[PDB]
């Protein structure tokens, strides 16, 4: 629909309904820079089925610290409020649209 | 207190952080616990064994893991010890204070043998004096 933006409550008040991809990035690496264009550019063809939420891991690491993610990107894929898939390492656009395909 | 956590986060683990326990351990007794990880970490790289050969304490014992929130977040501190990016430009939660001590990592020599042994030598050198300060400042 959008990239959601998310804080230390509002993670879960986003999460808890539909298919829900949660992203993590900041400043102290490349792929911050990468993974979002690569989000926007999954919006904008699958957005009609999909919620994406991003955290800002310097602004609101404390959802990030508090689940124990402390690295760079990190993914959480999410359904009805609890987490189906777990990625901790950079993907291209047609790999992450198939990581959340798997469970979508 | 008996028992103060504490975190190498460096760039595969394989040799910095497995020189810096060792160092760690003969100024940092019982009183701390010494804790290392990496993006990708597990392996103990024969030139850290050498490096504290040098100063006559022995790591052939040592292993590593990957990135364990469950004990860095537990910390008091994280040394980040590279000045490197390849290591998951990890984020280190406010939980914990954080500094970087490493600037150079000694397994990227240039691969000559009296490169190799000048890297490690520089690098134990600094790690060595670097964990003998943080004993005596507590930082």
């Amino acid at each position: 629909m959008a990239i959601v933006k998310a804080t230390d409550q509002s993670f879960s008040a986003e999460t808890s309904e539909g298919v829900v991809l949660a992203d993590f990035w900041a400043p102290w690496c490349g792929p911050s820079k990468m993974i979002a264009p690569v989000l926007e550019e999954l919006d904008q063809e699958m957005g009609d089925k999909l919620k994406i939420v991003k955290i800002d891991v310097d602004e609101n690491q404390e959802t990030a610290g508090k689940y124990g993610v402390m690295s760079i990107p990190t993914l959480l894929v999410l359904k009805d409020g609890e987490v189906v898939e777990t990625s901790v390492g950079f993907k291209p656009k047609e790999a992450l649209q198939e990581l959340v395909n798997k469970h979508l | 207190m008996e028992n103060k956590i504490i975190y190498f986060l460096s760039t595969g683990n394989s040799a910095r952080s497995q020189m810096a326990e060792g160092w760690a351990k003969q100024y940092l007794g019982d009183e701390w616990k010494v804790y290392s990880a990496g993006i990708e970490a597990h392996g103990l790289n024969p030139n850290a064994v050498k490096a504290m050969k040098e100063v006559g304490i022995d790591i052939s014992n040592q292993t590593s893991d990957i990135i364990d929130s469950d004990i860095l977040n537990n910390a008091d501190l994280v040394v980040t010890l590279s000045g490197d990016a390849a290591d998951k430009c990890p984020m280190t939660p406010p939980h914990v204070k954080r500094e970087h001590w490493g600037f150079d990592d000694p397994a990227r020599a240039q691969g000559t043998e009296e490169e190799k042994w000048a890297f490690f030598q520089r690098v134990r050198d600094e790690i060595g004096n670097r964990l003998k300060e943080f004993a005596e400042t507590g930082k």
